[PDB]
DNA sequence: CTAAAAACATTCGTTCACGTGAGTTCCAGTACAAGTCTAGTC
DNA sequence: GACTTGTACTGGAACTCACGTGAACGAATGTTTTTAG
């Protein structure tokens, strides 16, 4: 927990940049103190992606 | 290859044979859905409850 | 609430979430007074599709963080609640709704007194009668169950106090239950009666008779002490001498023949040497007021001295005119027969010499009983991965000697609590 | 054949896919030839198809 | 009066959830065989 | 006799497949009632 900037939020992430891959970005953004959804929902605030796949 | 049901055939009430049923032909259905988990997509059971 | 006396709470684990707001409703539709969050105003509480111990595990971590003197509330299950709303009242509470004996013997202490003396007999007894047979595994688990029996630290007679104690199979159980039942066990006077049984013990009696020799005579026709006599020509020396001064070695060896023997032989052993102690080992060291031979344990207190010490104190004694029977007539053991002064009266007598490094290595291997000995072996080359014997703790991995200058020191570093001589009686 | 030893379901079919262009790997040495004849026709006999 | 816009009623197909009988096989459980039981001296 | 280790056998449960029963939604059609021109 370096920072609180995030607080609560249902961040959705589905395809990160080859430098940093989803394992990488994952537990990235859960250090300050989000949470993570591998699905979007109605709460969720944004969902990150980066190659533009079928999902 | 997969016997439907090995039924008994009978002639009679004393000849009497075993036979085997079989489908050549089924209709064939999409695998069927599951229910996971929107937060980590996981499998959820599923429980039904009359009270 | 229209029930002041009563208070329910629910459970939120199995019970779950739509099932404990549709009972919730329901309940306080019916009046009844239900606890959003747990507190101390709880009374009941009910649990569905749960053992009782969990509950009680929910009920203890619950209780550690209320204040002191707060009265527990009553652990139900899910019945009590239903049968409540179906009367619409609180249905009365029935039933419904409401390192240990280690098996090896070295870490039980076994005082020479206990409280188990008709069992640790008969167990005794059939031990010896196996042995009789050559088969030492039966001798060994029924002398291990007999110690087991000595060390109960109180008396047992039920036999639900046989459950957690090991080494307690089919037989030593049925062998417990014929004894606490009924009394004399019908297998152990069987055996005691048989013929068998009291000629081996008669022969083992004698010194430098042993089961084979003993089952040999048996089988060659020799049913009495007089055949033995008719014909001394197959008799060795050690046979001979036992078989001659049988009488006086039968009768137990008292305390004061232990310290008559101790203050000659300590002449002796000045006499061959200045500035050599001799230590008592045993079952005299242990603490029992009878026995059969008197050990001994000599030993010096500089390191290269201790040499040749035993063949001078043997000489010396032989000059005194005590020794009848001599076991070589460079050794460091020998068990002859002292004649001391009573007339006189022949009394078994052991000597061992080990050098100071060693002596409490061969202190705890002579002190310690046969059984315990034993034990203590196994548990030290099974658990330890050491080797133990009288000379010293060898490790086979690392070829390095671990003496110690004291005993307590093998003890110590064998991960096992201390015991005194008193307590290690099997 | 470790490989397929290793696996504990019952196996109704045990194949090997060889995917080269090497009609003659061992030109230069005769023995790696020989015990490859033999690895296969032990494989062979123990009911394995290689392809 | 008139037709037309809305509302209502019906049947069918697809989907899903649950229950249940039958065939295959995988594995926990059971049974049984073999080894061990202290270490040394003489 | 009691414990430990290793091997072999075997019946029950998990899985799959297939069918039957019941409930729900939407498409397409037909029919009835009500209201503006
Ligand atoms: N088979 C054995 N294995 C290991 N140590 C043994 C042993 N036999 C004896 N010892 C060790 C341990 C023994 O404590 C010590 C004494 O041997 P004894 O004089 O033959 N037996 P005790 O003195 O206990 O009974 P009593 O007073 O009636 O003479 O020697
Ligand atoms: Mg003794
Ligand atoms: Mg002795």
């Amino acid at each position: 927990k370096i920072s609180n900037i995030f607080e609560d939020v249902e961040f959705c992430v589905m395809s990160g940049t080859d430098s940093q891959p989803k394992p990488d970005l994952e537990n990235r953004i859960a250090e300050f103190g989000g949470y993570i959804v591998q699905n979007p929902g109605p709460d969720t605030y944004c969902v990150i992606a980066g190659s533009e796949n079928i999902r | 290859k997969r016997a439907l049901s090995r039924l008994k055939l009978k002639l009679n009430k004393d000849i009497v044979i075993s036979v085997g049923i079989y489908n050549l032909v089924q209709k064939a259905l999409k695998p069927p859905p599951i229910k996971l988990y929107r937060e980590t997509n996981e499998p959820v059971k599923t429980k039904t409850r009359t009270f | 609430t229209r029930f002041p006396g009563v208070a329910i709470y629910l459970v939120e684990p199995r019970m779950g979430r739509s099932r404990r707001a549709f009972l919730t409703g329901l309940a306080r539709s019916k009046g009844f007074r239900v606890l959003d969050a747990c507190s101390s105003e709880a009374t009941h509480v009910v649990m569905e599709e749960t053992s009782a111990e969990e509950a009680v595990s929910w009920q203890e971590r619950r209780m550690a963080a209320a204040p002191p003197g707060c009265t527990p509330p009553a652990l139900l299950d899910i019945s009590w609640l239903t049968e409540s709303l179906g009367a619409g009242q609180p249905v009365p509470v029935e039933c419904r709704h409401r390192a240990w004996m280690p098996a090896y013997a070295c870490q039980r202490p076994t005082p020479l007194t206990h409280h188990n003396t008709g069992l640790s007999e008969a167990l005794e007894i059939l031990a010896e009668a196996a042995g009789f047979e050559g088969s030492e595994g039966r001798l060994l688990t029924f002398c291990r169950a007999a110690s087991v029996l000595k060390a109960l630290p109180s008396p047992v007679t039920t036999l639900s106090q046989l459950q957690g104690l090991p080494h307690f199979g089919e037989h030593s159980s049925r062998v417990v239950q014929e004894l606490l039942e009924h009394g004399v066990c019908e297998e152990v006077e069987r055996v005691r009666r048989s013929e068998r049984y009291q000629t081996m013990k008669l022969f083992t009696q004698i010194f430098g008779v042993g089961v084979k020799t003993a089952d040999r005579w048996y089988r060659e026709g020799l049913r009495t002490l007089d055949d033995l006599r008719e014909q001394p020509q197959k008799l060795t020396q050690q046979q001979k001498a036992g078989l001659q001064h049988h009488q006086d070695l039968s009768t137990p060896v008292l305390r004061s023949d232990v310290d008559a023997l101790q203050q000659v032989v300590e002449e002796a052993v000045g006499q061959a040497l200045p500035g050599a102690t001799v230590t008592l080992t045993g079952g005299f060291r242990r603490g029992k007021l009878q026995g059969h031979d008197v050990d001994f344990l000599i030993t010096h207190p500089k390191e290269g001295q201790e040499a040749g010490l035993l063949p001078r104190v043997m000489c010396r004694l032989q000059d005194q005119g005590l020794i009848l029977y001599h076991q070589h007539q460079a050794f460091e053991r020998s068990f002859c027969i002292f004649r001391l002064p009573q007339s006189w009266k022949a009394v078994r007598v052991d000597l061992v010499v080990a050098p100071v490094s060693q002596f409490p290595f061969a202190l705890l291997g002579w002190t310690g009983s046969k059984l315990f000995q034993r034990e203590l072996r196994r548990f030290s080359r099974k658990e330890k991965g050491l080797w133990l014997n009288s000379h010293g703790l060898f490790d086979p991995e690392q070829k390095t000697f671990f003496q110690a200058a004291s005993e307590e020191d093998i003890f110590r570093h064998l991960g096992l609590e201390y015991l005194p001589p008193e307590q290690r009686n099997a | 054949a470790n490989l397929f030893s290793d696996v504990q379901f019952k196996m109704s079919h045990k194949r090997i896919m060889l995917f080269t262009n090497e009609d003659n790997p061992h030109g230069n040495d005769s023995a790696k030839a020989s015990r490859a004849r033999t690895k296969a026709g032990d494989l062979r006999d123990t009911g394995i198809f290689l392809d």
